[PDB]
């Protein structure tokens, strides 16, 4: 009978794909690396995670969005979200399902989880520096469709965060360097040591190549969307 | 573990 339209998410195979095209041309190997003719400002990210905090020894991964809006991954493999109104949230379960609910007005077998979500965004709010707090996000964040943490993972030198937008942003621990990858627009965003940002596509890369220190992280970054689709 | 402090 009827199909409709299943949900067949090519996003991170997309990402992949990317990322082994740019790295295969070997961008930083090149006579003349003319790295700013790749720039693209308007495929600037609307979403990237500002602030974390690694609990998943007790409760969960919480987490700030440029927005303000905060969200929690627990370790039940639930989600809850508030959005930047400090009033609504929204419930995704283990299977995706998303509900709508506030503060004031919510199930009772939520109240835990609610008061996590608080614990966290208090937390953030008084111990956390925020992230591309200079970097002016893409127009119409309202009018998007608000993403969640769908994975995450640490390893020795990163963390790694997937939200459900496609979107991976790569946290460096030691030099505070970031990368936002977006694979519908099939770009890069690059915060630097010194907090300056560029945003490049991925293609471009390819036709007038990279500096070293960018060339690297590529390179880090398919090793772990690789993990990400494993 | 937690993002960069203040």
């Amino acid at each position: 009978g009827p199909l409709g339209s299943p949900e067949f998410d090519c996003h991170l195979s997309d990402m992949l794909q990317q990322l082994h095209s740019v790295n295969a041309s070997k961008p930083s190997e090149r006579g003349l690396v003319r790295q700013e003719e790749a720039e693209d400002p308007a495929c600037i990210p609307i979403f990237w995670v500002s602030k974390w905090v690694d609990y998943s020894d007790k409760y969960g991964l919480g987490y700030q969005l440029c927005d303000n809006s905060v969200g929690v991954l627990f370790n039940d493999s639930t989600r809850l979200i508030l959005y930047n109104d400090g009033d609504s949230l929204q419930y995704i379960e283990r299977d995706g399902t998303e509900s709508y609910l506030t503060v004031s007005s919510h199930p009772n077998s939520l109240m835990k989880k609610i008061t996590l979500l608080k614990y966290f965004r208090n937390y953030m709010s008084e111990h956390l520096l925020k992230a591309g707090a200079n970097i002016t996000p893409r127009e119409g964040d309202e009018l998007a469709r608000l993403p969640y943490l769908r994975t995450w993972f640490r390893t020795r030198s990163a963390i790694i965060l997937h939200l459900s937008n496609g979107s991976v942003q790569i946290n460096f621990f030691q030099d505070h360097t970031k990368l936002i990858l977006c694979p519908l627009m099939a770009a890069v965003t690059y915060i630097d040591e010194k907090r300056d940002f560029r945003t490049y596509r991925l293609s471009l890369l390819e036709e007038y190549g990279c500096c070293k220190e960018l060339a690297s992280r590529l390179r880090y970054a398919r090793t772990m969307v690789d993990k990400l689709l494993s | 573990m937690q993002s960069t402090p203040l």
